[PDB]
């Protein structure tokens, strides 16, 4: 029961680990949270792409005002998106690696 | 519908109580309060949670950045807070009263004149650059002073600007709190504020005292150390390893690794007791959990943390996997941490961690630069851990989590090599095997340590006794025993749901679902080695040991079984040729038998008929024992190298193997008659053995072809298991459910496969040395009856004893000396074909236990029969002590002669050190070493490299930080001199890793290079089918065998296509399925008339016929001649020129089909 | 070999 | 194998007679009775004599049931109070305590008990080698051969 295909991918494998059923659960949740880690970075994503498309029309315009405040919003909320893109990797990271080492140990 | 923002967006309701501020005017995460997190979580400056994992692994996971605060050490910078400075080319930070006082300050001795700079002690150019503040006379130019509070800002250089002294390190003794600019230091209760800056324990608390070990004895002094007094001496030659006290107990415990105990007493050292007793070889360390009243204690002769109750009761252990070498150990039950450090885990790295109470969520607390961590402390009011380095030669500091890691004290000048290690107010004390003393430190930082007690011998474990050192907390486990069955164990206060602790069991026992109840184990992974006997889950998940490890001194123990009924084991133990049998729960070890054993190598155990039998190695024999009345019989007497061997109580069989050259696995009936090859061809050292009980499949291994085998248990359906990856030198197996486990001598492992195929090797467990026999424990296993066990008539109705036999029926047995009279069931004694025989020879003294010992070592003073009888009332006028001894002159005790004059009182009457001479003479050093203090000589180069190698601490007396070296000695920077062999060695050994940096790794003769450039092997190890190398490098190329071939040493089997060695074939002996290797071109070798000729196909001197010697290996010799003296001495591809019907043969690559007319292409490849 | 050490 | 075993296995008791068991052993998976007739072991303590002496059953210990459904025969047994006075020999004992333990009942003839036992029989199972009775009539002192 998950949404996205790195989440259930990582379940997958973790059913295959050596994890105890308390730790098995409390993957469940971490597994949960990460999800709505990614869910937050698509949508972050998909507003970054929908702010950029108010820049193009804006730097099509060409007023120097709207292209400042539109780089004021698209500047920012591009960091923002960035923020979580790498938090989102190191998730990512830290959750193979723990899966893989416990298929293994 | 949504949460609308000041925006004006519907943002997610999702995104509100999260942390992050997700739109303009923080709306979202202004109002929410969020969950704590947890004793496994790290809690950031805003809040959020991070998992306990993250902290300190060099990423910013707090966008604060606060879980990265200073995990590195000696980060000077040159900053070093305000009234300070540092002497440039080094970073080394002095405060601004010592520069210019006259002397140097710094290792540079930038604080004083000096030509290179120009620089003389003055006021320079800051009578113009005036601050707002003082200015002041640094030599490098004028700098200004600052007022409390303020930094000098940097843009400025003339106006000191705000910051905190509250967080400055050692500003104040204990928690600080900042008063608008102005720093308190606040005192815990129980503590009373002194100086401003110094808090002192109230004198509500019996003052105070250090308790530490000497060396031999456990002492005790005040802190102001004037009046030190010895609370209890080492009885039995034994050493004062680790204390630690229970304060409102009125009670101290210490640990003796020299006599193998664990003691108690009180502090008037009147009331003293033996805490634990068994399975202690080596207690490292201990500790003492005051709020629930628990002994937390290390073992490293088996590698485990283990709990236990005060007076050592309620035994179970709670850390076990990758443990290495653990040393130190410390906890703080008011909040549920476990802090234990390793020198070095069974991954190589050396590591100071941190657990729950009950051992769950383990974390590497440090882990870069870490060296030889020996010892741990806890700062309890300030919430920190200290910990030493016996390797690099530190102390140093870090918060429950790890942030702030400051250093207290570093160099081979100051702590050369620290083992123990406690704290109280502003203190810290320490033990150095270097300095043999207790040393005295600030808890800050410091630059030479105050001798506190100085020893002649290495002094172990010091602690602090105060009130103030163990706080008043709750006890969740106080109330009903926290409901659990038996054993209740503290966690940390957030697990458990809110609860704060853990419930498990005792040995022998394993938790309910319920999860408060617990029910017996049913089964579990029972192997044996050389260190000892120790029993795991099958389970790779909870690893810890679920029996009480088996462990004896001198030990080497091979053969194991087990008696489910009665929750025991028997072992074997080879360095002792003693047959053991002993409870899952440690206690009840009893002797089974000692008499007549040469080298057992094997065990297995009749449930039903309650039979033990072994095979010897030595005898060449196997033995049947019943333990019902001790009573033995030789049943298999001549065999050639039998190893391996079990029985089948249903069945009614045995099976054992002998891997002499011609190998075979024989079967006999559970009597020891009717024995019968059963696997004779494609053998070579048929190590283990094991049978399937659900399939009834005999399984075996082989060492020479490295190949696992199963068959019916007739020999027949002979099936072989796939190729299993590194597998080399398989010894032991055992048969579970579906899974296959061994043990392999080559890699030192237990690997798991599937019973089926070939199977997913899976590694249970690693580098565990002179790995031995595996056995899976198993009650459910051992139910069941046949026609020996029925409850209507007992024993088979047989006397002594009964065996099964196939086709379910049962065997009358008679002991040694006994025949079976005319009924079949009952024994009478024959002395004239079996005469009763004494214990052993004229030659030797048997001892009190039925083994025998030679008569030099009666009375030698060290007990040599393991139940002390050759030592038993010795030196009465007439039993005189062995010349290999001496006599504690006014009679009745003889000691080893090793024990005379050797600076220890060992006689009653203290004879043995009584009158000794001088010794010294012209002790001879040579020139090419260095001469200690009191005489001995060591290489020249050991000389200050921080290790007390004279066991006087001579060869590091006097070592001040020089700055030089010997000549011919490596210079660690800032640490110590190092010899030049240990230079570029292979692993490190300074602390700024110059020793092993940028060197190049070019491989002696006979080594291999591996292609990463990792290191250097033998070229033994190099293509033999196991991973040497990192990169795998030893065994890729190496040559392999061409497809469906033999190599050109191999001849090839033409019935199934298997390769045996050249020298196999024309040697008498079928070695392939149907004898492809004695072909009618093997010609007979004829035999000289001076011998004769073995049925085995052998040459044996005439005179040595019917000697009484198995000369020929098969018993031929004698065997044909048994008339023996009654008296005393006083065409598919290839043809031949067979004689009739044509035998031909194919070619190599091709099996020959069981027509025997036809052969087929071997190889997988198509044609 | 195959000796018990 | 069938060689002294209180069995008259060759008819003409060649393989019973004491002459021969002077000498012969039994065999070692075999139990051994006091006069020294040779037993499977699966006749050791299974309620029947087969030893002669009953040695086969001496020393035996049997579980005693409960007061609930056992009647208790001489040998040892355990067998419902339903199943005893009625036509199937249920405790085989020596002396027919199955049945027995009603003496004085009644079974009409033509359904005949056999003769002073009350386990009921049609009129010709008699002078036929089956054991259709443990006790009196079983083949017949006076009748037999339908007699018409
Ligand atoms: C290696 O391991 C094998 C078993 O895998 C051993 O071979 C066996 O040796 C046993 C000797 O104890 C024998 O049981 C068996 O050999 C014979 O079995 C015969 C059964 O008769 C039928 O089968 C044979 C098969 O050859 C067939 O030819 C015959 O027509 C029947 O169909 C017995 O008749 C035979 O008796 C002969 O030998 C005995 C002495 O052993 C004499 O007393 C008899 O007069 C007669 O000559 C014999 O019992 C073997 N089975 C096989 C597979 O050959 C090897 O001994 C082992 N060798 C080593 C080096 O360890
Ligand atoms: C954790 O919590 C426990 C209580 O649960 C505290 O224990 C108390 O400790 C104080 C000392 O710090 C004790 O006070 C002293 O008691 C002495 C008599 O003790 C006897 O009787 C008690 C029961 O009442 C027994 O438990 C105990 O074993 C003894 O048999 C007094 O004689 C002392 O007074 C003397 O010294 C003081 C100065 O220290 C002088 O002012 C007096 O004039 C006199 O000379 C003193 O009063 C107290 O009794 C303990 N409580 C109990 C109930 O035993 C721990 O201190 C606390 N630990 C921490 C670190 O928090
Ligand atoms: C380990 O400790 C116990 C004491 O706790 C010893 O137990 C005693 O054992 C002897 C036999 O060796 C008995 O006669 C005593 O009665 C036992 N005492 C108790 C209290 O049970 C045990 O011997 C010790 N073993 C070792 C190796 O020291
Ligand atoms: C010679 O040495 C032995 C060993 O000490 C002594 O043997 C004693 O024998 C008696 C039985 O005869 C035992 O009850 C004692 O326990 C043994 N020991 C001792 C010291 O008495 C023997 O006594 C010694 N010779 C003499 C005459 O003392
Ligand atoms: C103040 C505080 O820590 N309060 C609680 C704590 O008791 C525990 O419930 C924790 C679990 O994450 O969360 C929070
Ligand atoms: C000096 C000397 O020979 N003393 C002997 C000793 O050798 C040995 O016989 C002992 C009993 O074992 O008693 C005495
Ligand atoms: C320049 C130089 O070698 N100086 C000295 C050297 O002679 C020796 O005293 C050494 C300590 O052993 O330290 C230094
Ligand atoms: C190979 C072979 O047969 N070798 C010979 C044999 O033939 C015979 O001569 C014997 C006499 O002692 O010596 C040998
Ligand atoms: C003691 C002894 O050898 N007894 C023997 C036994 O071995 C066997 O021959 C047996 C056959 O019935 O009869 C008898
Ligand atoms: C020092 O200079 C930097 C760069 O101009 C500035 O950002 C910083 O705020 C200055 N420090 C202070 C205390 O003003
Ligand atoms: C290894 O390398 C050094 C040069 O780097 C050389 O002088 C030395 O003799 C070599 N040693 C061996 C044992 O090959
Ligand atoms: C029936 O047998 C059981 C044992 O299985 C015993 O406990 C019980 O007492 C018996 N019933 C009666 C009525 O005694
Ligand atoms: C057992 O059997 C015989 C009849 O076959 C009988 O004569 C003997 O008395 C019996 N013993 C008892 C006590 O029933
Ligand atoms: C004596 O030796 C014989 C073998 O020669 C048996 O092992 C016997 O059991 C031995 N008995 C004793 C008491 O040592
Ligand atoms: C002790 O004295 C003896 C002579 O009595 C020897 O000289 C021996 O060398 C001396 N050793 C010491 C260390 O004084
Ligand atoms: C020991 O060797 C040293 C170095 O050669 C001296 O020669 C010394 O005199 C020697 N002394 C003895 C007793 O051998
Ligand atoms: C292994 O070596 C043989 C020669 O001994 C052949 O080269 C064969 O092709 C090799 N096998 C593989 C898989 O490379
Ligand atoms: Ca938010
Ligand atoms: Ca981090
Ligand atoms: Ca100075
Ligand atoms: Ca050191
Ligand atoms: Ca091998
Ligand atoms: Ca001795
Ligand atoms: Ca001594
Ligand atoms: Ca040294
Ligand atoms: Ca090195
Ligand atoms: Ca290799
Ligand atoms: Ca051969
Ligand atoms: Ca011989
Ligand atoms: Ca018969
Ligand atoms: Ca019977
Ligand atoms: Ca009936
Ligand atoms: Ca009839």
């Amino acid at each position: 029961e998950f949404e996205e295909p790195r989440v259930i991918d990582l379940w997958d494998l973790a059913q295959s680990a050596n994890f105890t059923e308390k730790e098995l659960e409390s993957f469940r949740e971490e597994l949960k949270h990460f999800e709505a880690k990614i869910e937050k970075h698509n949508h972050y994503q998909k507003q970054l792409e929908i702010s950029h498309q108010k820049l193009k029309h804006v730097e099509s315009i060409g007023d120097p005002e709207h292209i400042s405040r539109n780089k004021e919003k698209y500047v920012l909320l591009e960091e923002k998106t960035k923020e979580l893109g790498y938090k989102v990797k190191k998730h990512l990271q830290d959750l193979s690696s723990r899966v893989s080492r416990a298929r293994h140990n | 519908k949504e949460f609308e923002c000041g925006s004006g967006e519907c943002i997610l309701r999702a995104y509100v109580c999260d942390h992050d501020n997700d739109c303009e005017d923080n709306s979202d995460e202004r109002n929410c309060n969020y969950d704590t997190c947890g004793g496994h979580q790290f809690t950031c400056s805003n809040g959020q949670c991070i998992n306990q994992n993250w902290v300190c692994d060099g990423d910013d996971d707090c966008q604060d950045s606060g879980d990265e605060d200073g995990c590195e050490s000696n980060q000077s910078h040159h900053r070093c807070y305000p009234r300070e400075w540092a002497c440039p080319g080094s970073g080394r930070c002095i405060s601004i009263d010592k520069v210019c006082d006259g002397v140097p300050d710094c290792p540079e001795g930038d604080d004083e004149n000096n030509v290179t700079s120009g620089r003389t002690c003055g006021m320079g150019v800051c009578s113009v650059l005036n601050c707002e503040y003082q200015c002041h006379q640094t030599p490098f130019g004028g700098e200004c002073f600052c007022p409390p509070g303020h930094i000098i800002n940097s843009n400025d250089s003339r106006t000191c600007i705000d910051f905190d002294d509250c967080q400055i390190w050692g500003i104040c003794d204990q928690k600080c709190e900042n008063r608008q600019g102005r720093h308190q230091c606040l005192c815990e209760e129980g503590y009373i504020l002194e100086r401003g800056q110094h808090c002192k324990s109230s004198d509500s608390f019996s003052a105070a005292s250090v308790i530490f070990s000497n060396g031999r004895d456990l002492l005790v002094g005040d802190l102001h150390g004037r009046n030190f007094r010895i609370l209890a001496e080492s009885k039995n030659r034994g050493m004062v390893m680790g204390v630690d006290f229970h304060y409102q107990k009125h009670r101290v415990f210490w640990t003796d690794p020299m006599q193998e105990k664990v003691f108690s007493t009180d502090i008037n050292g009147l009331n003293t007791q033996e805490i634990l007793n068994v399975s202690v070889d080596t207690p490292e360390n201990l500790a003492v959990d005051w709020i629930n009243n628990k002994l937390y204690l290390v073992e490293t002769k088996v590698n485990r943390i283990d709990v236990v109750n005060l007076e050592g009761n309620q035994r179970v252990t709670l850390i076990t996997e990758n443990l290495g070498h653990p040393r130190g150990i410390a906890l703080d039950p008011t909040v549920g941490y476990l802090f234990f450090s390793d020198w070095g885990s069974l991954s190589g790295q050396p590591k100071v961690e941190r657990a729950f109470m009950d051992g769950s969520n383990r974390k590497d607390l440090v882990t870069t630069k870490v060296g030889w961590p020996a010892g741990i402390t806890l700062d309890l009011v300030s919430k920190r851990v200290y910990w030493v380095d016996s390797r690099y030669d530190y102390i140093e500091t870090v918060t429950y989590d790890g942030i702030q890691r400051k250093t207290v004290a570093r160099g081979g000048s100051l702590v050369p090599h620290p083992f123990g290690i406690s704290l109280f107010e502003e203190h810290v004390f320490f033990t150095d095997w270097t300095k043999m003393a207790v040393m005295k430190a600030s808890k800050f930082t410091e630059t030479n340590p105050q001798v506190y007690h100085q020893s002649s011998l290495r002094p172990h474990g010091v602690t602090v006794y105060h009130a103030l050192r163990q706080p008043n907390a709750t006890n969740p486990c106080g109330s009903n025993n926290g409901g659990c069955a038996q054993v209740c164990v503290l966690s940390h206060r957030t697990d458990n749901g809110g609860l704060g602790y853990r419930c498990k069991c005792e040995f022998g026992f394993e938790l309910d679902d319920d999860e408060h109840r617990c029910v017996a184990v049913k089964n579990f992974l029972l192997f044996s080695s050389k260190t000892a006997v120790r029993g795991i889950p099958f389970t790779l998940s909870t690893q810890e040991d679920v029996m009480v490890p088996v462990t004896g001194s001198p030990s080497f123990f091979v053969g194991i079984d087990f008696d489910a009924q009665h929750s025991t084991v028997f072992y074997s133990d080879l360095s002792k040729d003693i047959i053991y049998k002993q409870k899952i729960d440690g206690t009840g070890k009893e002797v089974i038998t000692a008499n007549r054993l040469e080298s057992v190598e094997c065990l297995t155990f009749d449930w039903i008929s309650r039979n033990l039998y072994w095979t010897d190695g030595g005898l060449k024999s196997v033995t049947v024992l019943r333990l019902a009345d001790k009573s033995r019989r030789q049943i298999i007497s001549n065999l050639n190298n039998p190893r391996s061997i079990v029985v089948h109580p249903t069945a009614g069989y045995m099976f054992l193997s002998d891997w002499f050259r011609p190998a075979k696995i024989m079967r006999a009936w559970s009597d020891g008659s009717h024995l019968m090859p059963i696997v004779n061809t494609s053998l070579g050292w048929p190590n283990g053995l094991a049978i399937d009980w659900s399939a009834s499949r005999l399984y075996w291994v082989d060492a020479f072809f490295d190949k696992i085998e199963h068959s019916t248990l007739d020999g027949l359906d002979r099936k072989r298991l796939g190729h299993v990856d590194q597998m080399t030198h398989p010894f032991g197996l055992t048969v579970f459910k579906d899974n296959v486990f061994i043990t392999d001598w080559r890699l030192g492992a237990i690997i798991r496969v599937r019973k089926s195929d070939g199977g997913d090797m899976t590694v249970i467990r690693r580098g565990i040395s002179s790995v031995m026999h595996v056995k899976a424990y198993d009650a459910d296993l051992q139910t069941g009856s046949n026609y020996c066990s029925q409850t209507t008539h007992a024993n088979g109705d047989c006397s002594h004893f009964c065996f099964p036999v196939p086709n379910f029926q049962r065997v009358c047995g008679c002991p040694y000396g006994m025949k079976l009279q005319r009924d079949q069931m009952t024994c009478e004694g024959d002395p004239a074909r079996e005469p009763p025989t004494q214990q052993c020879g004229s030659l030797s003294f048997p001892c009190n236990n039925g083994k025998c010992v030679p008569s030099f070592f009666r009375c030698d003073g060290v007990d040599d029969c393991h139940d002390n009888s050759d030592e038993h009332q010795c030196g009465v006028f007439n039993n005189t002590c062995s010349p290999s001894a001496f006599a504690c002159v006014r009679g009745g005790q003889c000691i080893p002669g090793q024990w005379h004059c050797d600076r220890q009182n060992d006689c009653l009457d203290g004879s043995d050190e009584q009158n000794c001479p001088t010794h010294a003479t012209s002790s001879t050093c040579p020139s090419t070493s260095f001469t200690c203090d009191n005489h001995v000589c060591i290489p020249k180069d050991w000389v200050c490299d921080t290790d007390n190698d004279c066991s006087d601490g001579s060869d590091e007396k006097n070592c001040q930080a020089s700055g030089t070296c010997q000549p011919t000695q490596f210079r660690c920077p800032d640490h110590r001199c190092i010899s030049p062999l240990y230079v570029c060695d292979g692993d490190k050994d300074c602390a700024d890793g110059s020793d092993e940096a940028g060197c190049v790794l070019n491989c002696t003769s006979a080594q291999f290079k591996c292609a990463d450039g990792s290191s250097c092997i033998n070229s033994r190890y190099r293509c033999d089918g196991v991973y040497d190398c990192r990169d795998n490098s030893d065994e890729a190329g190496c040559p392999t065998r061409p497809p469906g071939m033999c190599h050109l040493d191999e001849f090839q089997c033409q019935g199934d296509g298997t390769c045996i060695p050249n020298t196999w074939e024309c040697d008498g002996h079928p070695d392939c399925i149907h004898g492809s290797d004695e072909h009618t071109g093997c010609v007979p070798k004829t035999c000289s008339p001076t011998h004769f000729l073995c049925d085995n196909g052998n040459c044996i001197y005439k005179a040595w016929i019917c000697d009484g010697d198995n000369d020929c290996r098969d018993m031929s010799d004698e065997k044909d001649c048994p008339t023996q003296p009654f008296h005393c001495p006083s065409c598919s591809q290839k043809c031949e020129n067979v004689v009739g019907s044509y035998i031909c043969k194919c070619a190599p690559g091709y099996i020959r089909e069981p027509d025997g007319k036809s052969c087929r292409q071997n190889s997988n490849i198509e044609p | 070999x195959n000796x018990x050490x």
